[PDB]
């Protein structure tokens, strides 16, 4: 009579179809997801330290716009700047505003000292109608505008050395006048030149007469420049006119921030990993939700999907 | 496929096989039966959970990067901004489709392998005492209760006991 | 290699085998003969073209990129246009380096593995009627004409019909 | 008696050569190449829309060059520029020549829309023996050369707003004169300037007095800018001297095309794939043709060839 | 692990053996022997020579190209060389790390083979003189000398001359 | 009575521990590791042609500081720049450093052919007590510092064509005098400019009057600029005043030369791959020694370690 005995392996029967060197459909028993393809839409508070700049870009929270008092020496792994910011102040362009911005959001910090320098023969802390702060005419909280004293202006040189430990971020500009009604009213001669230097750097600016296109009715322009000043080194200042002047400098530091930009909403939660669409989960080793990212992300990949198998082929019943 | 097993000799899986991935049906006096082998199972199982662990919650943190999107036309540098991230984005694009190719062939692989093995192990066990009979299965020239089955389950059976009678039962006419 | 049938214990290839990739030849009463086997030549061929599905005719559009000559000095970025490239296509120069190299190895060990399972399967088929004499062929201890022969390469060889005539033959002195 | 069958497999005469992970060298009965080293020669004229610059740079054309007028407003997916080239008009430079190329290649078209400009106290449309059109001084189709009226000049004020859906690209420049001999005739005065504004952006230069080397006899130069305005935005022009004015703005559009340096003759034939060497197949996944490439295109590598294996070792009789 | 003989169907490795990575231990009526099979020896190590001539002494000249240390904050330009540097060594770190586990799984597979061919060559050798102990060895059924083993060893074992011997044996009871 | 016939395989006491696709940790019988982590110390002054800046930078060497007088003509595969170095004449700056330094370094020479320009209307050879050569008052031994010719000064056109089958470099610059004690001693006037210009180029540099922060005890300031001229061009300046003159050009070249910083050793030694840390051996595919090589060398990866099985399984006895 005997006995029968049988080698077997199981089956299901739900397969998942994955794809291989030789087929790119094979049905296999189990799968697992590679590939993160949704977030909640919250960009979770924790455990990077978040700066929501709401109306505010870092530019204007740096420059000090009224509305961005509140930022004044705040830190960050990561600033979000926000679609709906604005800049309430007196108009403004930063050539190479992108690099000023890297380099303020990579430092992570807005710590600033303020600074004595000596300005006598000159009228300090110049305001206007466009800058708002407090109900009152007023400028940008880092920025001195510096115009005559007496209807008269002699050449300035004005000295500061750097004797800390890390680099001094100085950020200053130059006006350009509407008309000769303020050519005459606030610097009281023809011409000016603004001269920004250091032992290993010089930057010199002429300012320009002439009507801009109007930017919250106003029609001048300040144009925004920045020096850094390493240690042991010393930031010279030749002025003779037009210098929208530093109140003192903002401390360099290097790590790990950023910034970026997004309109997803702050949650309170916790997640390692942060995308413009709000945060992700990082147990996958891909994504294809955003390649903004910032933390410990999942590469971005092109695929929406990449099926590991976890199971045998299966050949069902 | 490339032992032959899965897919190939062995027509099809069990479905009602639900505590192993691999095991053994018989047919004695007694009954027909299923048991799972854990020994094989588990084999494959750390395999794949191997392959996980390399892959599963292991990234890498970046923080301050390039921009990746502009709302300004600019020309030169920002060319070269979208050419790095776009050349980054195919090579990792690239890596991860092979990587779950290759993965999955060498998953199918080494499935089919421990069926092959735990085959392979069988047949010898069974030494003169049974014959393949081409689909998985044995023949067993001799009575074979659940107790014996189970011995050859166990690696217990001792071919020596039956080898008489096997061998009586197979080279008859 | 990986099998050990191709350039194994199968000596060599057949140059006069025309119709199939794997096949069976015989010497029996009626003469010597070869066939071709379909199910195991259509096996590789479709892994292979699988393989070729996910290379050929894949192609990614590419639009505006970088410049990648120059004809002036400038320094600092056209450095840094240059590096990026010459990186790039270093990338891509490995992925088809390598991607060629496995799939080529992968290709090999399948074919080789396909040999083996048709040898396998012959041998599980001829039962206790044949032994294997270690460079591919099967002596068959029973007489097996055309039809016989043709009925194992067909998969509808009754191995009880010569199983008697075999065993005489096989257990003789 | 008994019978014997043997198992095996074919073999061929004439096997290739591949390469593995264990071996640089192994025969197969069969392959099949994956690079693509050869190219008919031809940039074929399909299925991408073609645009040979023939004598015509971009620039060129976009400036309008006399010679470039039959290039007015068409759009292109590649624009091919010929190593054989000239300019023939103004001497001029641009700086970030590559960066204009490189924006107007990728936005494929030049398509132009004039615009009347409030050009009164000075005499529009200035001409020069070295711009040739239809065999009388002319100058670049797209710019129009501002110069006095009746031996005077006064301050030029000139406003342009963006009411479209699209980003507006003018182009504009300066004449830097060649001594006082046209110093004098031209604008009628000591000194100049020019300040192309928008409510985001500010562009000024200065005029240079001064002598360059001869290109086609004339030492003279002008200096080439532009400016993007974007919708809901304003250009404006203030201007005491020395402008090349724009005469309207180019479409800026978004899309898939490009530029390529190439002499390679463009045959009536359809291939995806472009290079500078001509057209070539997209069969293969690698090519070692081009690094330069447009279109659905196989992957630039440095091999000459890499062959897959189709077929088993081949193990000769 | 893939074949299931070394660390499989085979207890452990032999530290005794020292001058070859596969052979034959023996036991009969002149004693208990060892000696190394060079030619499986020989194969596999000609494999790993293989892989070992593609990736030592094959490097990639550079000369000029990126800067990747800065002495001063600069912004833009400064990002997307870091950038591109660490997106490059991310990219061959990546390369370097799937080469070798990919290598090494091959590796450990191919010897697995190397070990499973010599033992099927010899089994098919032995014909129906010795049976399959499961773990390796095989109990030959009849009286085999060291000249016998020797040609077992070398190829030229004639299982004729030894069958009526070794089926009497086989088949007592 | 019979026999037994074992097949096995050999184990090692000591076994490795390499990483698989399936298992971090496996034993095999032997390895060979993949990554290159150690150097010598040493740049190898062979088989490369090294070029030890010492106390000068390549630009100290190119400008012709007198300490750096000894590098002159000399070329380099690979000049090694240290960070002792430091600059010890007039005071300068140089716009995009970076690019000359790197264009410099690539071209592998300091060759210098002087060349005769007509220098008629000022005085040459200007010098100055903080660039002392020879214990004399000296200047940048390649730099031609024109000042007046009995307290006047006409309008220079200088003139000088490239007839040769390599582009030219030419360094030139600009002085910033310290005060009006220096505006009307060495240029007896008002104002000043410097126009230098080819046939497809033009730069034009306006100087400055104001005292800088002293460096080596000098206030004032240089500026360096350079000018590519090609084959069949010319090279023209137009100055009123601040040249600081090329004496000539360098050769351009094109090949395989760089520059390095590293404080390490030379020695006598033969090594085909250098690194900041020292040379390395390229035996191996991959080094985590330094991202910055040259030559011959194997790719940078982050991994200390990474062992290739050359054995199979250990599984001891
Ligand atoms: C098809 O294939 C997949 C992969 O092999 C199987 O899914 C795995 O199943 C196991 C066990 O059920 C899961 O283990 C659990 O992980 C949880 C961690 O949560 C997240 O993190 C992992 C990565 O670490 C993510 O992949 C995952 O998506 C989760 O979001 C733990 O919290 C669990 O712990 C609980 O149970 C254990 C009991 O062992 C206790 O020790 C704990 O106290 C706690 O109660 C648990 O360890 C594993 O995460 C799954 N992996 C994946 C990738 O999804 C499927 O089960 C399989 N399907 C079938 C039908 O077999
Ligand atoms: C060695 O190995 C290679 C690869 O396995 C074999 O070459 C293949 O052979 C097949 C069949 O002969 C070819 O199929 C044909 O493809 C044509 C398409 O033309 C181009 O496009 C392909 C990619 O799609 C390119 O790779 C190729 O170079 C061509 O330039 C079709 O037009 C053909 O269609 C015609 O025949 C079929 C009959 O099946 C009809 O349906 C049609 O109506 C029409 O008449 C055909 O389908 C395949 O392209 C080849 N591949 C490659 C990569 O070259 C060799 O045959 C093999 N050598 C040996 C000796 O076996
Ligand atoms: C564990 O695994 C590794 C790799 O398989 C083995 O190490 C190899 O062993 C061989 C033979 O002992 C070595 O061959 C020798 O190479 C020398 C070259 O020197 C350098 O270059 C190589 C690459 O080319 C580097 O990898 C290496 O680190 C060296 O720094 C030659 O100079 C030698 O030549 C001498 O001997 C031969 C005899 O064959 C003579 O022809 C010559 O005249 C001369 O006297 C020799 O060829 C090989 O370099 C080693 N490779 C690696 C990567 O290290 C281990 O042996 C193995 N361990 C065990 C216990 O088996
Ligand atoms: C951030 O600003 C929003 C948006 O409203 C701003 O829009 C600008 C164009 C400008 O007109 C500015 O004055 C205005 O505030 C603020 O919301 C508004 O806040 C004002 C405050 O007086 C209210 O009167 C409005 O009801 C309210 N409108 C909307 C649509 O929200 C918002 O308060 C401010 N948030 C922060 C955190 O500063
Ligand atoms: C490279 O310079 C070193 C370092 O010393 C230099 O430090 C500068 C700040 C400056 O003060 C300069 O004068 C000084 O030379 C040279 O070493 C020094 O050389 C002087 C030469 O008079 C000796 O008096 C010192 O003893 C010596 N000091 C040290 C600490 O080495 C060095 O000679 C020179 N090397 C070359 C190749 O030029
Ligand atoms: C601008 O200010 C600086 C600092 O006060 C002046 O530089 C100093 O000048 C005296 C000579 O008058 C030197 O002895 C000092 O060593 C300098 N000090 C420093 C700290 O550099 C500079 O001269 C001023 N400019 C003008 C035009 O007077
Ligand atoms: C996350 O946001 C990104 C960027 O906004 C989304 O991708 C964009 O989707 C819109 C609408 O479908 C398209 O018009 C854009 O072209 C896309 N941009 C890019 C760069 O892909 C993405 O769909 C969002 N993903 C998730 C999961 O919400
Ligand atoms: C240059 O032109 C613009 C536009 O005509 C002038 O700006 C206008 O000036 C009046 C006051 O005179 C304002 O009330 C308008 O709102 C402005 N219009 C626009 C559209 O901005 C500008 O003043 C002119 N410049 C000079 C120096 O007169
Ligand atoms: C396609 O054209 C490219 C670029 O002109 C060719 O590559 C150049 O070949 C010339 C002459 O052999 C060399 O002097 C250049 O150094 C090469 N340049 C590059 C970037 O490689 C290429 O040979 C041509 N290919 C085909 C198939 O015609
Ligand atoms: C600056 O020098 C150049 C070269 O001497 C002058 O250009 C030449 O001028 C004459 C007319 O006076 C032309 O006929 C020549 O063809 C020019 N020669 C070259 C080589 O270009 C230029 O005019 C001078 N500048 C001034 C203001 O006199
Ligand atoms: C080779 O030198 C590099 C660069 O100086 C070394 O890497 C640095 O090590 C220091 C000290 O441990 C760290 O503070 C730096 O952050 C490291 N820099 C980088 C870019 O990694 C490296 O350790 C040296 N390697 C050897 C083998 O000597
Ligand atoms: C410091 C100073 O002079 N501020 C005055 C400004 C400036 O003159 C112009 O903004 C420069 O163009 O003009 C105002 O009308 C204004 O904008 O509110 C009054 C304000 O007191
Ligand atoms: C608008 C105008 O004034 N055009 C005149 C120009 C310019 O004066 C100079 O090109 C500027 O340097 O000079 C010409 O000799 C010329 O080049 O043909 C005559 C021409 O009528
Ligand atoms: C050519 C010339 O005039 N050289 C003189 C310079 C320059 O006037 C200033 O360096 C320019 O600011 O000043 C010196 O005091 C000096 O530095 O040694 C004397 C020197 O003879
Ligand atoms: C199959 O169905 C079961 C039961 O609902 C479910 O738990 C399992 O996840 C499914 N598996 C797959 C691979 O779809
Ligand atoms: C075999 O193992 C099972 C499971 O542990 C056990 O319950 C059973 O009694 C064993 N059977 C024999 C016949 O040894
Ligand atoms: C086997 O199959 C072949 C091919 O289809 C057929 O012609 C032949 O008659 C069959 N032979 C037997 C013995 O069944
Ligand atoms: C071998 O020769 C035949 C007959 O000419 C040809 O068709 C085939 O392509 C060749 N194959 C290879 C792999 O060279
Ligand atoms: C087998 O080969 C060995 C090694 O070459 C040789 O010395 C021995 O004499 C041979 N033995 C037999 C039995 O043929
Ligand atoms: C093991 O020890 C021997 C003897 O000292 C040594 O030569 C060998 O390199 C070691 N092998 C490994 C893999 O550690």
């Amino acid at each position: 009579p005997g006995a029968t005995l049988c080698l077997g392996h199981h089956a299901v029967p739900n397969g998942t179809i994955v794809k291989t060197i030789t087929n790119d459909q094979i049905e296999v028993t189990n799968a697992t997801e590679l590939v993160q393809s949704s977030s909640t839409g919250e960009i979770c508070d924790s455990p990077h330290q978040i700066l929501d700049g709401e109306n505010c870009t870092l530019i204007d929270a740096l420059l000090g716009d009224p509305q961005c008092d509140g930022f004044q020496n705040k830190k960050w792994d990561l600033f979000v700047e926000r679609s709906k910011a604005y800049s309430n102040c007196y108009p403004y362009d930063v050539p190479d505003y992108a690099s000023l911005r890297s380099l303020v959001a990579s430092s992570g910090t807005l710590e600033f000292n303020n600074e004595s320098f000596n300005w006598t023969g000159v009228t300090q802390n110049g305001t206007s109608s466009a800058c708002i702060r407090r109900s009152n005419n007023s400028f940008f909280s880092r920025l001195n505008w510096l115009t005559h004293l007496k209807f008269k202006y002699p050449a300035l040189n004005v000295t500061m050395p750097n004797n800390e430990k890390f680099d001094k971020l100085y950020i200053w500009g130059v006006h350009h006048p509407v008309t000769d009604n303020d050519q005459i009213f606030p610097y009281a001669q023809a011409s000016g030149r603004i001269t920004v230097s250091t032992k290993r750097s010089q930057q010199t600016v002429i300012p320009n007469i002439g009507s801009r296109p109007r930017v919250r009715n106003i029609p001048s322009r300040i144009s925004i420049y920045w020096t850094i000043v390493k240690p042991g080194d010393i930031l010279l200042i030749n002025s003779t006119g037009n210098l929208i002047a530093p109140r003192g400098y903002f401390k360099i530091r290097s790590g790990k921030s950023s910034i970026m930009r997004s309109d997803a909403p702050i949650g309170k939660c916790n997640s390692e990993c942060i995308t413009p669409n709000g945060s992700i989960p990082n147990d996958k080793p891909f994504q294809n939700v955003n390649r903004i990212t910032y933390g410990a992300c999942p590469r971005y990949v092109k695929q929406n999907t990449l099926k590991l198998a976890t199971g045998m082929r299966n050949v069902p019943e | 496929g490339i032992f032959g097993a899965i897919a190939g000799f062995i027509e099809n899986g069990w479905e009602g096989m639900v505590d192993g991935w691999y095991g053994f049906r018989h047919q004695n006096s007694e009954g027909i039966g299923q048991a799972a082998d854990l020994k094989s199972t588990q084999a494959a199982i750390d395999q794949i959970n191997g392959k996980l662990n390399r892959l599963i919650g292991k990234t890498n943190e970046k923080f301050h990067q390039i921009e990746k999107e502009f709302s300004e036309v600019e020309g030169r540098i920002q060319d070269l901004e979208k050419y790095v991230e776009d050349t980054k984005i195919d090579l990792w694009s690239y890596n991860a489709e092979l990587l779950v190719a290759l993965e999955n062939q060498h998953t199918i692989d080494l499935t089919d392998s421990e069926m092959n093995k735990l085959f392979e192990k069988t047949k010898k066990q069974l030494r003169e005492n049974a014959e393949d009979m081409g689909n998985g299965c044995f023949k067993i020239y001799h009575k074979c209760d659940n107790a014996c089955i189970g011995s050859i389950r166990n690696g217990t059976y001792d071919h020596d006991v039956y080898r008489d009678e096997a061998l009586n039962n197979r080279f008859q006419i």
